[PDB]
């Protein structure tokens, strides 16, 4: 009672010691011993008194006290089942408080039911309309009913009750008798240790009730969760018919079947062994299993034949007509059966049969593995290096060692070591290597297990015929004094002295010698660990996952040769004589002698141990005991390392490329090979098994040769079948591996710190963890909600400390409305909800807080009936928090209860720790007044102006404070410690009284959010009627944190919540969407069954995508904002340097230039601290996807992970709904779809801001203890770019010198490696340059996206001449041939011309330099005599001298540069000089100078009834997905149509009508469809004739404006899918129309068409289409649809589209039958075989002449003779010369405005600042016309991207007014689409009007 | 064994009376590469 009630989940082996001790202890009805029970029950015990007193009561109570033969009296121990079963407490008067349970569920469930229903309905219509599909219906009350319809719980809950009583009695046995309980046909006797069973009678101690209630609980869960439709009946027999007959076998054999149960889960692979192309392995897998378990039962006398096939029959019985995944999910449930009960006879015998079993040493393999391992281990140090690999030996053998070894090679290959023996051995005894011992805090301080010195059987059990010590390691070695390595590896190396005593439970030993192994293991794992190959372990999850998943993808194709073994005795079986080689080599090169072996090394000399069988023993007693065997867990570092020796020495035997992971024993490995890749895929699986078995068998071979005892039990092998800790792999993907976590779905928290919120959080992160595989997110959701309604419930009613006190217990409860009102706000924002509905669909987070108020907003506008309560939190009682409160966290909002006990128990847990200390300089590490100097700092951080908590999270994670909060963080927190510390018995009875209560006032707090509260008038109307989650965040936070910051509302976060913004739809072959960004698409794409390289596409997998002067660094950049530069904040960075720095000399210099400036964005992130993370993730489905952001959402700018976030976030949220979409069984059965993201109508997008402050406070910390011309933007750009390979900003301003530099230091590259093989000057140049460069599309991809892109750059280059673009739109060759074309000018630069300067980025390398350039001079400047290599340093420059000397004898340039030839520019990063520089030329400066209408035809498509289709090549560019670049920004040609409307595209108009006066036409009656706001068709009329149009528009959730201002006074003077349509042609010559949608393989407009026929119908009046080909292919579908009852179709190319494909304009029986043609077609049909170079080529033409356009409209010229014929029916402020001044009086203004204002809510300044550059953009504008040329070309390309570099710079000089603020620069420098276009077409109207 | 490749034929061929028989000869069928013979039979009689 006092503190901490003990476990509730059993984590402690389940023995057969104890419980016989108890029984046999008490008098009811052959054991390890038979010694006393009198003496014993003496001997102080009130065990025996209970028994006896229980005894007796059964005896008074049973009929059968002493009889016969005991009729009906069985004392069944032999593990019954089926008994548990029998209805032992069925009396169907159920426990009162149980019917409770299930009124107030039932009730809170149905009060809460119909509004979530029609609640994710609507969210489902928000995405696309009617999700959560499969081919019934899925509510709350089905779940809630098959939950409490089903069979096993009424048990369940029986065995809660049964567990709660028994905690409550040794709550009381802890306090300080027994319970005795009556009823009809049965028995409950409750002890502290012992419950009784009986109607057949049994006892069970403590662990078995839990471990009964845990099986029963998860078969219970297990069946629940198997209830609903997605894994259906199939699945509730198989787990029915199993624990039926497992049970009954059970009770037929006993012990037995826990023995075949492990046995039993291998099974499940035997089937999963259906890798049905390659054979041998169904009956090489299934039989061995189902012969072996065959073996492991009949063992035991059951039957021999019979009997033994029908059990096997039925026991197989569950496992038929399953693919993969239900299989796995039916194993990781197959274990839900409880352990076996323990006792030491069997599995000593087992680790002691680990003795002796023959000293089979081989000296041949482990030589060469020893061989092998020196050598990885050199690669390795080479490669993790500029490279040494320093042996002081290998005298022996190799001169081929010599050079290898003299020449530094830094490769070594393993053919090369295959054919040696003893490569090298330094053996040593004199000093160190590439080591260091004595750091990495973390291992020393943490602690383990420990056992105790020789007598030790006393301290481990009395009853003998003698003392206890239970200490720790954590506690001494806390007070220990003067220890260190040093000391601890003089032990090391010291004595066979008679103070261990190995001892196992997996084993501890004592403190010294636990001591040397964590200080072994750190070493090794933390120097010599870093060494990998063959594993992708680095990480914890992004490296292992990734590497995993892609050794599983690399096996597809579009090498399946896969295997893997899981071994134990891989640790028990190693000897000393067999790895000692390993030992002394890792030794000396550690140089810590005797270091590496000295453990295992003891367990030879020595006995060990596990209750005793005693004569009288008490020492050294040759064999219960056992005598120096290999051990467990020890030093398997180096076991896995020679693993991977072994494993790697194989591989070399038999050349395969092999790809592995291993550790522990465990290991997996993959091997693919060089196969032909065109036929048949069955016969590659052949070759691959060939492979892997020969593979296989010789590493079986090797193996046994080190000596190790590895079967056909530990091994499996097949094509796709990958398994790795407990995750299986296969075809391809992660098993949904989640019923698992389903029987994980207890009911309690973790054992310590027992408290409701954190058990919720766990539930919801399994449940949450649930959603992650398999079951579908809608089920997810309603069972979230109804676990917290349940274990609310579960906690109100009987409390586990129930006293009925107080009246919040019946406050709760009285009610169900309340609980469900409490359980369903997200608990970010108090409650028990913790983030199931957003995280659904993102494990990355962005801010809660918004997500919190985005989910409220939702639920209630979809409703669960509560609405003023938002009003309420809002006016909640602003809470207290603290300082440093907030500052510990960001994302928080002030509330009482937002941290349960388990935080603060372990933080002053922690604390008391630290109290004990006796420790070296680690003293002030500990300080009494640290939380004082917590709330300084966040004083000095916080009490500012503007004010952002994640800069003060960070600051203070880095600082001093940073590393004493981490260390006495990072602790060791388990119970056993708990209770140890808590031997720091006087924390508090305040704190006491506070911790032993905290849920009561939890709940109290949640109880004063009940019925409406007062709302505030104001604020309430100020941001009720929801708005955006962002806004109402904002205000809660403000007006929370208010009591202690008040008015200043903290910003710098708070990206807003996806669900809010989001909306999309998706498309299923005919579909539209909403009104035009960003798409998914997704092919017919089936699952397995066809052919992977039939499969259509190709599989692109997409997820989530010195010293600690490091942090003083990130201190530093963080914290000056890299931009506010005074002597202040930089003082205060070097105080904080001071205060953190206590490593070296601290670091004195006057201004740190090494710290670079990062400060541009909000890319902060923590972790990486553990080695690996076991559940990662699950997708199943988002393979065959391919994502598109050829849409806008960003164009060239500063981003770098600024909305980057929320576009992974979009991301990641297609994957999933997609999922969703097809996550359960699922087939091809749907077709093309795709996901169109139209988010235009965001309710918030909140532009971003940006200002500078001073915090000023002046606190300080307190602890000293340990711990001319710019070529070079082109030299710099090319390093930078071309050094990834191996953005276009700082490609703006540039030209063709970046792509002749890249091309140059390729050529250097590459000619060096190219060693004197023959490459001639330009052909053989040419040649290897193109095999080199088509090659590894990544990086091309990149530079592609990066440079070729909209703006001019492409323009300009084209125009340059750089490249030729010639169905062919594509993009990357171009790129790549860029470089060529440098290549091929930077060769003729060497056929005259010895200029540049080299630079360098030390001296070695820059030599090197020369070297390749005088290489390549020479490889072309040769062709009279050849050169030899040689020597690395100097060879190839005498070389440059002796063929120099001969050459200028013969050469083909001018002369005298040859002599010049005889004569390197410096660097010294390239991010400095780069960013640096890119920034110093923004001042005024126009070098950049130096790159200084009816013209639009048709392509007359096709003849009249013409069939004859040509050659198809419906090829298509952007194969992958680069980043967005085809047609998204050119606002250029907006000024083309200067008028007073909003449409300006009749230009087009008066274009088509030149188009119709080319030809004759019927009479006019004008037909305008479903388009026009004022737009084009006016013309037509305006030109043609008519009376009446026929016109409509659009369905409009709200009349054509400019139409009616030109035609209805000259006449006054004298969407469609089925219904539309029909009312269209109820109302015959020329009619009109335009759209466009996203991606999809057919039609979905067809009706216009049929509209046409069928209306001509009611005669051959020609109509007006507008289409673009994107996807030629859907151009050409639609073309071919159109030949079938039209003829003489003509297209013609418009002027209004930017630079890009067109948008161009086009002029059987029935319908059906065109379309399946068509759509048919698309096998072998197109139909525009030739014209569309003709088109390319015009398309050209239109660009050059839109560039003519541009230039003319930078003059005051026109493009006259239409625009006055277009006016025909058809901002002016002051305008002056020294608008110049105007300007500079107006920024004066602002400025001294901006400096008075600093002296539902807003911000500060953004907002004026931005409307104070938009005026002056507008001044500008309107005062074109005044124009400094120079500014005139600088404002072209800004306001083209580049966008308002401000003109008035410097010269705004003019002192008070600049002293007041002197980063005016900054402010100086700080063109969204829209806007853009908007200001374009305004300077078109500035150019006409003059 | 032999009802696991019982079930292989269960799960492999198609016409249930040749199903029939051959299980009938298999449960009668001893030799293990005889077994294996007929297993290989039942792989390529797929047809
Ligand atoms: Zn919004």
């Amino acid at each position: 009672r006092e503190i901490l009630l003990p476990e509730v989940h059993l984590n402690s082996p389940i023995v057969k010691h104890k419980l016989y001790y108890y029984i046999l202890l008490g008098n009811l009805p052959g054991p390890l011993h038979n010694q006393n029970w009198n003496q014993i029950a003496h001997e102080e015990s009130n065990l025996a008194q209970r028994l006896v007193n229980v005894r007796n009561f059964l005896i008074t109570h049973i009929p059968d006290l002493r009889k016969g033969h005991w009729q009906e009296y069985v004392n069944v121990i032999l593990w019954p089942r089926i008994l548990p079963l029998i209805p032992d407490f069925k009396i169907n008067d159920q426990l009162p408080l149980l019917k409770n349970w299930d009124k107030l569920v039932k009730e809170s469930c149905s009060v809460i039911n119909a509004g979530t229903s029609q609640c994710i309905q609507n969210l489902s219509y928000g995405l696309t309309g009617r999700g959560n599909l499969f081919t019934r219906d899925i509510d709350l009350k089905t779940v809630v009913a098959a939950w409490h319809d089903s069979d096993w719980k009424r048990i369940s809950d029986f065995w809660i009750m049964i567990k709660f009583q028994m905690r409550q009695l040794i709550v009381r046995q802890t306090d300080h008798l027994i319970t005795y309980i009556e009823n009809r046909e049965g028995i409950i006797i409750i002890t502290p240790e012992l419950v009784a069973l009986f109607n057949t009678l049994t006892y069970m101690t403590f662990e078995i009730v839990l471990m009964v209630s845990d099986m029963y609980e998860g078969r219970h869960n297990i069946l629940s969760l198997c209830t609903v439709s997605t894994y259906l009946n199939p699945l509730k027999k198989r787990i029915t018919y199993l624990l039926s007959l497992v049970d009954n076998l059970a009770f037929q054999i006993g012990d037995a079947v826990y023995n075949i149960i492990a046995l039993l889960e291998s099974f499940v692979y035997a089937q999963l062994q259906m890798s049905d192309p390659i054979p041998e392995l169904r009956g090489q897998f299934h039989a061995f299993v189902c012969s072996e378990i065959l073996d492991a039962l009949r063992g035991t006398n059951s039957f021999t034949q019979d009997e033994l096939r029908t059990v096997t029959t039925n026991l197989i019985s569950p496992f038929q007509d399953l693919t993969p995944d239900l299989t796995a999910e039916l194993l990781c449930i197959m274990r839900l059966w409880g352990h076996p009960m323990l006792t030491a006879s069997q599995a000593a015998g087992k680790v002691r049969e680990s003795m002796c079993a023959g000293k089979v040493l081989d000296f041949p393999t482990i030589m060469k593995t020893l061989a092998f391992f020196h050598t990885i281990l050199i690669n390795g140090y080479r490669r993790k290096h500029h490279g040494v690999w320093p042996p002081l030996n290998l005298p022996g053998n190799a001169s081929k060692g010599l050079t290898e070894l003299m020449n530094d090679n830094t490769e070594i290959s393993y053919e090369f070591t295959l054919k040696h023996w003893k490569e090298v051995s330094l053996i040593k005894f004199k000093k160190c290597f590439d080591a260091d011992a004595g750091e990495e805090l973390s291992i020393f301080m943490k602690d383990k297990a420990i056992s105790a010195p020789k007598q030790d059987w006393m301290s481990v059990f009395r009853r003998s015929l003698p003392n206890p010590f239970n200490r720790r390691l954590l506690l001494n070695f806390l007070g220990d004094d003067k220890f260190d390595p040093n000391v601890e590896l003089q032990y090391v190396t010291s004595g066979h002295d008679d103070t261990f005593c190995a001892s196992y439970s997996f084993a501890k030993l004592t403190k010294r010698m636990r001591s040397c192994q964590v200080i072994a293991e750190s070493l090794l794992a933390n120097h010599a660990g870093k060494l990998m190959k063959e594993n992708g372990v680095v990480m914890n999850q992004l490296s292992l996952t990734k590497s995993l998943l892609t050794m599983s993808q690399i096996g597809i194709i579009s090498a399946a040769s896969f295997l893997t073994t899981d071994l134990k005795k891989y640790c028990l079986q190693w000897r000393y004589q067999t790895i000692i080689p390993f030992a002394q080599s890792l030794n000396r090169m550690y140089g810590y002698p005797h270091l590496f072996e000295w453990i295992h090394l003891r367990l030879m000399r020595s006995t060990l141990y596990v209750f005793n069988p005693p004569a009288d023993t008490s020492q050294f007693d040759l064999d219960i005991f056992i005598v120096s065997p290999g051990i467990e867990g020890l030093c398997q570092k180096a076991w896995t390392m020679i693993s991977i020796a072994v494993i790697i020495l194989s591989a070399t035997e038999s050349g395969t490329r092999v790809m592995s992971m291993v550790q522990g024993d465990n290991q997996a490995i993959a091997v693919t090979t060089r196969v032909p890749r065109s036929l048949p895929t069955l016969e590659k699986k052949t070759i691959a098994f060939r492979s892997c078995n020969l593979f296989f068998e010789r590493l079986k071979c090797n193996n046994f040769g080190l000596g190790h005892h590895l079967k056909e039990q530990e091994t499996i092998i097949s094509s796709h079948f990958f398994v790795y800790s407990k995750r299986i792999f296969y075809q391809g993907r992660i098993l949904t591996q989640a019923l698992k976590n389903a029987s994980k779905l207890c009911l309690t928290a973790d054992v310590l710190g027992e408290c409701t919120q954190s058990s919720c959080s766990n539930l919801a992160t399994t449940v949450m963890r649930l959603t992650e595989n398999g079951v579908e997110k809608d089920i997810c959701f309603y069972l979230n909600i109804y676990m917290t309604i349940k274990q609310l419930s579960y906690d109100i009613i009987f409390p586990q400390v129930s006293i009925p006190g107080d009246q919040i217990t019946l406050e709760y409860i009285n009610n169900p409305h309340l609980v469900s009102r409490l359980a369903l706000l997200p608990s970010q924002l108090g409650g028990l909800n913790y983030l199931s509905c957003s995280r659904l669909f993102n494990r990355n987070i962005g801010d809660p807080v918004v997500s919190a108020v985005a989910d409220l907003k939702r639920l209630i506008k979809s409703g669960c009936m509560d609405y003023w309560i938002l009003y309420n939190l809002l006016g909640r009682k602003p809470g207290n928090g603290s300082w440093a409160t907030l500052a510990a966290d960001p994302y928080s909002i002030n509330i009482e209860y937002q941290y349960p006990p388990t935080t603060a128990l372990k933080r002053h847990t922690q604390q008391a720790l630290m109290e004990l200390s006796t420790n070296p300089m680690l003293r002030g590490i500990f300080s009494d007044n640290a939380q004082a100097e917590e709330n300084n700092l966040a004083r000095f951080l916080l009490d500012r102006e503007v004010i952002f908590p994640r800069v003060a999270h960070i600051i203070i994670e880095q600082t001093s404070v940073g590393r004493r909060k981490q260390i006495q963080g990072y602790l060791d927190s388990t119970r056993s410690i708990m209770r140890k510390s808590l031997e720091i018995k006087p924390l508090s009875n305040r704190k006491l009284n506070e911790i032993l209560d905290y849920n009561i006032n939890y709940l109290a707090y949640n109880l004063a959010l009940l019925k409406n509260a007062i709302e505030p008038p104001t604020y309430l109307k100020a941001m009720t009627l929801e708005t955006c989650s962002i806004d109402i965040a904002r205000n809660l936070r403000k007006l929370s944190w208010a009591p202690l910051l008040g008015g200043r509302n903290l910003e710098g976060l708070e990206t807003p919540d996806p669900i809010e913004i989001t909306a999309g739809a998706l498309i299923v072959g005919s579909g539209y969407c909403e009104q035009c960004f960003t798409w998914f698409f997704l092919p017919s794409g089936i699952e397995i069954g066809g052919d992977p390289r039939d499969n259509p596409p190709i599989r692109v997998p997409y997820i989530g995508s010195s010293s600690s002067l490091k942090a003083v660094l990130r201190l530093a950049g963080v914290y000056i904002w890299a931009f506010g530069d005074t002597l202040e904040n930089w003082i205060d960075a070097l105080d904080l340097s001071h205060t953190r720095v206590n490593i070296t000399l601290e670091q004195l210099q006057s201004l740190t230039p090494l710290p670079t400036s990062a400060n541009l964005t909000h890319r902060l992130d923590d972790g990486t601290t553990t080695l690996k993370f076991t559940p990662a993730s699950s997708y199943t489905f988002s393979s065959f996807t391919h994502i598109s952001n050829d849409e806008q959402y960003l164009t060239i700018n500063d981003k770098t992970a600024d909305s980057n976030i929320i576009y992974q976030q979009l991301m990641i949220t297609g994957l999933g709904i997609l999922e969703t979409w097809n996550n359960p069984p699922i087939n091809r059965t749907f077709e093309e779809s795709t996901l169109h993201l139209h988010t235009g109508a965001s309710c918030c997008v909140r532009p971003v801001d940006s200002c500078i402050l001073s915090e000023a406070l002046t606190v300080k910390p307190h602890i000293t203890v340990p711990y001319g011309k710019l070529t070079l933007l082109s030299q710099f750009t090319a390093r930078q770019i071309i050094n990834a390979i191996t953005i276009s900003e700082c490609m703006y301003t540039k030209l063709d010198e970046l792509f002749m530099y890249c091309g140059w230091e390729l050529l250097l590259e590459l000619s060096y490696q190219m060693y004197y093989l023959r490459v001639v000057g330009w052909s053989n140049i040419v040649d290897y340059s193109y095999m080199i460069l088509r090659r590894i599309p990544g990086a091309a991809l990149n530079n592609l996206a990066s440079t070729l892109s909209h703006p001019k750059l492409f323009r300009r280059a084209i125009n340059l001449d750089i490249v030729a673009p010639l169905a062919s739109l594509d993009y990357i060759k171009m790129s790549v041939d860029a470089i060529l074309w440098g290549c091929k000018r930077v060769i003729n630069v060497l056929s005259n011309g010895g200029d540049l300067e080299l630079v360098v980025t030390d001296r070695s390398m820059n030599l090197i330099a020369r070297k390749l350039t005088l290489l390549s001079l020479i490889h072309h400047n040769g062709l009279e005599l050849p050169k030899i290599k040689g020597f690395s340093p100097d060879e190839k420059c005498f070389a440059l001298t002796e063929f120099l000397r001969k050459v200028v004898n013969s050469g083909l340039s001018s002369i005298e540069n040859l002599s010049n030839f005889m004569y390197a520019a410096f660097a010294s990063n390239n991010y400095y000089l780069t960013r640096k520089l890119l920034n110093s030329i923004r001042d005024t400066e126009s070098g950049q100078v130096a790159v200084t209408c009816t013209n639009d035809y048709i392509i007359w498509i096709i003849e009249s009834n013409a069939n004859l289709e040509k050659y198809p090549i419906p090829n298509s560019p952007e194969d992958d997905s680069n980043f967005h670049n085809f047609k998204l920004n050119a606002p250029s040609h907006h000024t083309l149509r200067p008028l007073g409307l909003s449409s300006t595209a009749w230009y087009k108009g008066i274009s088509c009508c030149r188009y119709l006066e080319r030809l004759k036409l019927p009479q006019g009656d004008h037909l305008y469809i479903a388009e026009g706001s004022g737009a084009s068709m006016t013309i037509i009329e305006y030109l043609f004739p008519g009376r009446k149009i026929y016109y409509n528009s659009l369905f409009s959730s709200g009349m054509p404006t400019q139409f009616i201002e030109s035609v209805p006074y000259k006449l006054w003077q004298a969407i469609g899918m089925t219904a539309c349509v029909e009312f269209i042609i109820n109302r015959c010559s020329l009619v009109h129309v335009d759209l466009e949608s996203s991606a999809s393989l057919n039609q979905q407009c067809l009706s216009k068409p049929i509209i046409n026929a069928i209306i001509t119908a009611t005669p051959h009046g020609v109509l007006i289409l507008k289409y673009s080909w994107l996807p030629f292919t859907r151009f050409s579908t639609l073309i071919t649809f159109l030949w079938c009852y039209f003829e003489r179709i003509t297209v013609l190319r418009s002027t209004y589209s930017d630079p890009a494909n067109h948008e161009v304009y086009l002029i059987t029986v029935s319908q059906a039958t065109g379309m399946a043609m068509t759509l048919t077609d698309q096998g072998f049909t197109l139909i525009s075989p030739e014209r569309i170079n003709q088109y390319w080529d015009g398309h050209l033409k239109q660009e050059r002449i839109v560039a003519e356009a541009i230039d003319k409209v930078v003059l005051g010229e026109n493009a006259l003779f239409n625009s006055s014929d277009n006016e025909l029916i058809l901002e002016p402020v002051a305008t002056f010369i020294e608008f110049e001044q105007l300007i500079c009086t107006m920024l004066t203004t602002h400025l001294k405005e901006i400096i008075d204002i600093t002296r539902g809510l807003l911000g500060k300044i953004s907002t004026i600042v931005r409307l104070l550059t938009e005026r002056i953009l507008n001044h500008t504008i309107r005062n074109w016309l005044i124009l400094p040329p120079s500014l005139r070309m600088i404002v072209k390309q800004d306001l083209e991207f580049g966008i308002f570099r401000i003109t008035s710079i410097l010269n705004s000089d003019r002192l008070i007014a600049q002293l007041t603020a002197g980063y005016i620069r900054k402010l100086i420098e700080g063109l969204t689409r829209p806007i853009q276009k908007q200001i374009w077409k305004a300077l078109g109207c500035v150019v006409y009007c003059h | 064994l032999k009802i696991t490749l019982e079930q292989l034929a269960k799960d492999c061929i198609s016409k249930p009376k040749m199903r029939e028989e051959y299980l009938l000869k298999i449960n009668q069928a001893s030799s293990e590469a005889q077994l294996i013979d007929l297993k290989k039979a039942i792989i390529r009689s797929a047809i």
